[PDB]
């Protein structure tokens, strides 16, 4: 039962992380412009249609990490390496330690996913009043989802070993 | 003229303060809503790293 809902999560988890860092509608402000990741889409800015890549330009070491956004794609990266870890289960099989494997990369994605979002909102502030969009809220899927991957599949190795 | 049967002056006319009654979570001010959330996802990465 369980060796199958973590094969089915790490599906549901890359292919949803890489989703909400692919559409630009993370966050509102105001006309009323819909902001993203790489770049915003301006709407009701003097143009009917107009979508342009922002210019971000001790503290550049965080405006270089808030446009190459690599800790939102780190956390995408270590759910691809550990959805073929678990997929190991069926080829190569009795070896009862690659299973530990996995269950290390999808914690470790869940460190660099909510790292992804404090260098993201230290830099959106650094009166106007902003919401979060829909796809905002899907990166935060990818946090839940990567906690329950991380504790279903260190448990089946621990039932393994047992 | 008689007698000012009346006294007067030029006075200061301000919109009266209303009773300002807090909100029910008054007391999450301190904190931005970005920092509880941000908290409660530090609580449960914490918890999940420790088991
Ligand atoms: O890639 C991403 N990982 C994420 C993890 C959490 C959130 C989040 C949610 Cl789900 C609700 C409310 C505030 C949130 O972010 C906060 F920083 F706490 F303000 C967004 C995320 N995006
Ligand atoms: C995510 C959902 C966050 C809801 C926050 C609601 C805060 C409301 C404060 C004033 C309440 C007045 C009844
Ligand atoms: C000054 C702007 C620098 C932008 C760097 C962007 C790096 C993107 C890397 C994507 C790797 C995908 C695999
Ligand atoms: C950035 C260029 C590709 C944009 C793709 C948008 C896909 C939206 C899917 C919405 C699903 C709810
Ligand atoms: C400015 C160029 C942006 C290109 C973004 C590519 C994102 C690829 C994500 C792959 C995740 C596995
Ligand atoms: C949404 C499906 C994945 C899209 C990206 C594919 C790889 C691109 C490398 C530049
Ligand atoms: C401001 C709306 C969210 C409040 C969350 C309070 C969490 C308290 C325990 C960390
Ligand atoms: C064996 C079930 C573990 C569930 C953990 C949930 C963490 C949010
Ligand atoms: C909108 C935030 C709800 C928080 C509920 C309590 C989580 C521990």
């Amino acid at each position: 039962v369980q060796v199958l809902l973590t094969t089915i999560g790490a599906f549901s988890a890359f292919g949803l992380m890489t989703i909400a860092i692919s559409t630009d509608y993370w966050l509102y402000t105001r006309g009323l412009t819909h902001s993203g990741l790489w770049r915003i889409c301006c709407l009701e800015g003097l143009k009917r249609g107009v979508c342009v890549k922002i210019n971000h330009f001790a503290e550049y070491l965080l405006r270089v990490v808030r446009a190459s956004s690599i800790f939102p794609i780190l956390s995408a990266i270590l759910l691809l390496l550990g959805g073929v870890c678990v997929a190991a289960s069926r080829v190569y099989k009795s070896k009862r330690n690659i299973i530990l494997g996995a269950g290390i990369l999808f914690v470790a994605a869940g460190l660099s996913n909510i790292i992804g979002v404090i260098v993201y909102i230290s830099a959106n502030a650094g009166k106007n009043h902003y919401s979060y969009g829909w796809s905002f809220y899907f990166g935060g899927l990818s946090f839940i989802l990567a906690e329950v991957i991380g504790v279903l599949a260190v448990n089946i190795y621990i039932e393994r070993s047992r | 003229f008689s007698k000012p049967f009346m006294s007067l002056g030029i006075s200061i006319m301000i919109k009266k303060p209303q009773k300002s009654k807090p909100g029910v979570f008054s007391f999450l001010d301190p904190l931005a809503y970005e920092i509880w959330m941000c908290i409660v996802f530090a609580y449960i990465g914490v918890s999940v790293v420790l088991f």
